[PDB]
């Protein structure tokens, strides 16, 4: 049929698709991406001071500054064996180098 | 057991008495505004008390799913949809009775046998 | 988890 | 219980009302004030009987009444009349509380007293609380509940 | 799954369903119920509208409402077609005379079948129907539409509620409990049943954390 | 005898507020006053209601007891009623609330200044922090002093704490945002003083990551 | 053997009648209060004496069925563990959970669980399991399993070092 009452065996679809989307730590996923997506935006607004101005953030993706040197690319592995911080780089534009400003770096929860 | 107000002020009034008449008035202390009482009881407290026995009892009371529904013919239209809950106080000295409304009509009926109520709450 | 005077 | 007795259940009975204490709050149905102010001659139809009575004329007074309420089933549960209360209270506020109550036999258990310009409801609301807080009927005075066993 | 000495009911697991709400912005809502009749809190007589009910936004008095169940009507259908955020929790406390909506962070709930009639047919089913569960099992089989979890929520099949909606529902444990020789063996239920099944569990098996469901039987 | 609370909080989008009933049951006038904050005395929620703009009992007790025919609920807030009896306007109210939050020398203009703002913005915040919404906290208050009277009256059972949906679980989100919103409040603190200090952030949301420390 | 099943499935329906019997009873507001007791208190008094000796004899039963080449028994007689109530739960019937000596509270509103109607004093409701670890638990009788369980771990952890304490 299509239509057609469910039985109890097929609770077990619902499920898998329910971990299929979200896997077993969505809410750390979920609450991490919201900070950075909308959150984070939120605090710096939430400023401006007198007039300097924060206006739009960005995050870099995780980034190893030095040496060196000499800034590259992150990978998790790396960051565990060699002692590191899984972090990416915060940067805001501000009002009267070209045209952001370095103001810290950000650790980055993994997935 | 009711509460007037100033026709002026909208403040409480207070009761004085009427010496030389012996009656009962009402005195604003915001204005010289006076009315006679309607009724000489001044205050009344209830140590053993019935309000709020029924609270609740709206409109919309049968489209509450958490409620339990039975089949107790309704004592007005006859009607057997109703729901029905215990008493809304929250007092350890409560019964165990059970409070009904009726689905079609809206009347308050109760399990209690020895009932001395007439109107609810 | 037996009953009440007993255990929870 | 006293040797020779313990198996009497009513004496128990009488024991635990004797001890239980027990104020006019645990008795009381409500409260009320009214204006009744011809002593004499109340307002309320339900009065009148007792008020009949007295009859005295033996040999003042506010028209404000405080007028309680008693339940007859938790009164006989602690071996107590109405001239027990009654004497009781009276012998509380002794000649400035002018007291008087429906009588045993009557259907009705009910107080009415008036303290014997103003203020005066409360000072009367105060009255109310003194009586039913803190006058004792029967029992001893840390005693909450007595349960018999056997 | 608790910890054992000092930590004993103060260290918690979440069990395998349950996720967090993240938090929407509330002034859509707000938008809609004033348009939807609303009457502000300016305005509230309340000697002169009684039966009102009162509508709070995060904790706020927002203002009153004289047929809360249209207004429900319609919110629960926003909800489940996804216009509004379906991590916003809402709750009509009938007798209680109150509406309460939530879009704050850090509110725990779960996810449940509902229940309507139907239709129909007719008595209380389940929404979800074999031909849903197949579009599952068959974008499960790949690895054409992806049927997924997020189809479940948007065609208003599945939902989620927090403990506080959970006040004013009722949940049937099996599916079977939403229709009309005893084995020995099995354990003894009570049903009763019910007609008036708002919700039903996905698997009661889904109360227990990642430890517990480890153990067999 | 009974305490009615709320800690209101921003999104944003702190400062709790208390309804106290003065009483315990067989004592004489039960009254009920509010704590709010800066102020140095309860004050009697009537004075609080006239600081609001609502003046007669008529309205005040409208705003708290929604049913007419309610004369329990009613004869609970007389000593209320006669307990804010001397004051009887607006600007006697602040100067009321004004003179408990303010030293002796300080002259009436900003005593009721002074009393204006805390009603604004520090007086249930979460309403709002913003200009003639006294309607709105006014309503909110009466609605608190309801649910006091509610329980007081056995009516309902008092507020059950271990109720889950009442509690909030804090998550890697949220943590990092008082965080980081301490931690950008210096740097832009130190700024009113290139020249930009990267240092203060990365090191702070590494500590507090590397110790468990908030 | 059940027989002994058979008996012990109709020693509980019988208690749910006791118990049902006494609702519809209290709830026509018959039930008289004792002395110094609510009518809610003496209510719950009776309710938990029938739901306890049905639990009780439903134990016996198992125990009397029990025969000599019984395993458990064997251990039992031989005084080596465990004891009546061991083998009753395991094949009789758990019986009632309960936090702070009384019965599974409406946490929720008028309710133990969501799964209930309000207003429910049915043992079902407040935590009679009428299951054995045998035939196991239902969800329901599961939960309130973990709420008694929980209330006696807490216990133990005061206690280690609430005696610890005493002793030194
Ligand atoms: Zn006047
Ligand atoms: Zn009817």
């Amino acid at each position: 049929d299509e239509s057609a009452p469910i039985t109890a065996e097929d609770s077990w679809a619902v499920i898998s698709a329910f971990f299929r989307e979200k896997g077993l730590v969505s809410q750390q996923l979920d609450s991490f991406n919201q900070f950075v997506d909308y959150t984070l935006q939120d605090i710096i607004c939430e400023d401006s001071t007198l007039e300097i101005s924060f206006g739009k953030i960005y995050v870099t993706k995780p980034m190893v500054n030095e040496s060196d040197g000499v800034t590259h690319a992150l990978y998790p592995q790396e960051a565990r064996l060699r002692n590191l911080t899984y972090s990416s780089g915060l940067f805001v534009d501000v009002k009267k180098e070209s045209g952001k400003v370095f103001i810290g770096r950000l650790p980055i929860m993994l997935r | 057991t009711t509460f007037r107000f100033c026709r002026d002020c909208n403040n409480m009034l207070y009761p004085r008495e009427d010496k030389e008449n012996n009656r009962l008035l009402f005195e604003c202390r915001t204005c010289s505004y006076v009315e006679e009482a309607g009724s000489p009881l001044v205050y009344r407290h209830e140590l053993i008390t019935n309000i709020g026995e029924t609270a609740g009892v709206v409109q919309d009371i049968g489209s509450d799913p958490t409620l339990p529904r039975s089949d107790r013919e309704c004592p007005k239209c006859h009607s057997r949809e109703n729901v029905f809950f215990q008493s809304q106080q929250r007092r350890k000295d409560t019964s165990m009775v059970l409070f009904f409304v009726c689905l079609s009509c809206s009347h308050i009926f109760t399990s209690d046998q020895k009932n001395k109520r007439t109107q609810f709450s | 988890i037996w009953g009440i005077g007993c255990n929870p | 219980l006293e040797p020779g007795h313990a198996a009497d259940q009513e004496q128990a009975k009488l024991i635990r009302s004797a001890i239980e204490h027990t104020t006019l709050k645990s008795v009381t149905i409500a409260s009320e004030i009214y204006y009744d102010p011809d002593p004499r001659s109340t307002v309320i139809p339900e009065d009148e009987e007792i008020i009949q009575l007295h009859f005295s004329l033996l040999d003042q007074q506010s028209p404000w009444l405080l007028r309680l309420e008693l339940d007859r089933a938790a009164m006989n549960d602690k071996d107590l009349t109405m001239g027990q209360v009654g004497e009781r209270i009276k012998q509380t506020f002794k000649n400035d509380l002018f007291v008087i109550w429906s009588e045993d036999n009557d259907e009705k258990l009910i107080i009415r007293c008036r303290v014997v310009e103003a203020e005066e409801d409360h000072m009367l609301k105060k009255i109310e609380n003194t009586m039913l807080e803190n006058i004792t009927l029967r029992g001893v005075e840390n005693i909450e509940r007595v349960v018999m066993m056997k | 799954e608790t910890p054992e000495g000092q930590a004993c009911g103060l260290v918690k697991n979440l069990s395998l369903m349950s996720c967090i709400s993240v938090g929407t912005d509330p002034m859509p809502i707000i938008t809609f119920l004033s348009e939807w009749g609303m009457e502000p809190l300016e305005d509230y007589v309340p000697h002169q509208s009684p039966d009102a009910t009162r509508v709070f936004v995060n904790g706020v008095w927002h203002g009153v409402h004289r047929n809360p169940a249209r207004l429900m009507e319609t919110l629960r259908t926003l909800r489940r077609k996804g216009d509004i955020n379906p991590e916003v929790s809402m709750i009509r406390d009938i007798r209680e005379k109150e509406l309460k909506i939530f879009t704050d962070a850090g509110r725990v709930y779960r996810p449940l079948f509902i229940v309507e009639d139907d239709e129909s047919l007719g008595h209380k089913e389940l929404k979800v129907r074999k031909g849903h569960i197949a579009k599952l099992m068959a974008t499960e089989y790949q690895d054409v539409e992806e049927y997924t979890w997020s189809s479940l929520l948007n065609e208003g099949l599945v939902e989620y509620i927090d403990a506080e909606e959970e006040e004013s529902i009722l949940i049937a444990m099996q599916p079977e409990d939403l229709e009309p020789d005893v084995d020995p063996a099995k354990r003894i239920r009570v049903s009763h049943h019910a007609t008036t099944f708002t919700h039903c569990e996905i698997h009661p098996s889904m109360i227990l954390g990642v430890a517990a469901s480890i153990i067999p039987f | 005898s009974h305490v009615a609370e709320i800690r209101s909080a921003l999104e944003k989008g702190i400062s709790t507020l208390q309804v106290k009933l003065y009483g315990r049951e067989g004592s004489s006038a039960r009254t009920i006053k509010a704590t709010l904050p800066y102020i140095k005395q309860d004050i009697p929620i009537v004075i609080i209601f006239r600081a609001l703009g609502i003046i007669p009992d008529g309205e005040i007790l409208e705003h708290i007891c929604y049913d007419v025919n309610d004369w329990q609920m009613l004869e609970m807030l007389k000593p209320c009623v006669e307990d804010g009896f001397v004051i009887q306007d607006r600007e006697t109210a602040l100067d009321f609330i004004g003179r408990r939050g303010t030293a002796l020398g300080i002259k009436k203009e900003k005593r009721i200044q002074y009393a204006k703002d805390i009603l604004q913005k520090e007086f249930l915040p979460h309403i709002t922090q913003l200009e003639g919404f006294e309607s709105r906290k006014a309503f909110f208050l009466g609605y608190m002093i309801n649910r006091l009277l509610l329980c007081a009256l056995d009516r309902k059972d008092q507020d059950d704490r271990d109720h889950f949906g009442k509690k909030r679980l804090d998550l890697a989100g949220p943590l990092l945002a008082q965080l980081f919103k301490t931690l950008f409040k210096k740097l832009t603190k130190d700024i009113f003083r290139l020249a930009i200090n990267a240092k203060t952030i990365t090191s702070g949301l590494k500590y507090a990551l590397a110790t468990g420390n908030w | 053997d059940g027989p002994t099943m058979r008996e012990i499935t109709e020693t509980i329906a019988e208690a749910k009648k006791k118990v049902l019997d006494v609702t519809k009873e209290a709830q026509a507001n018959l039930l008289t209060a004792k002395h110094g007791m609510t009518l809610r208190e003496s209510f719950e008094d009776n309710v938990v004496r029938f739901l306890n000796e049905a639990r009780d004899k439903a134990g016996r039963l198992a125990e009397v069925n029990l025969k000599d080449l019984n395993n458990v028994k064997q251990m039992v007689m031989a005084g080596s563990k465990g004891s009546f109530i061991n083998i009753a739960q395991m094949s009789a019937c758990v019986g009632q959970q309960s936090v702070e000596g009384k019965r599974i509270a409406f946490g929720f509103v008028d309710r133990t669980l969501p799964h209930f109607s309000k207003d429910d004093y049915s043992p079902e409701s407040k935590g009679f399991v009428e299951n054995s670890y045998l035939r196991g638990l239902t969800p329901q009788e599961f939960f309130f399993h973990a709420m008694g369980g929980r209330e006696g771990l807490i216990d133990t952890a005061v206690k280690t070092a609430e005696t610890g304490y005493i002793q030194r």
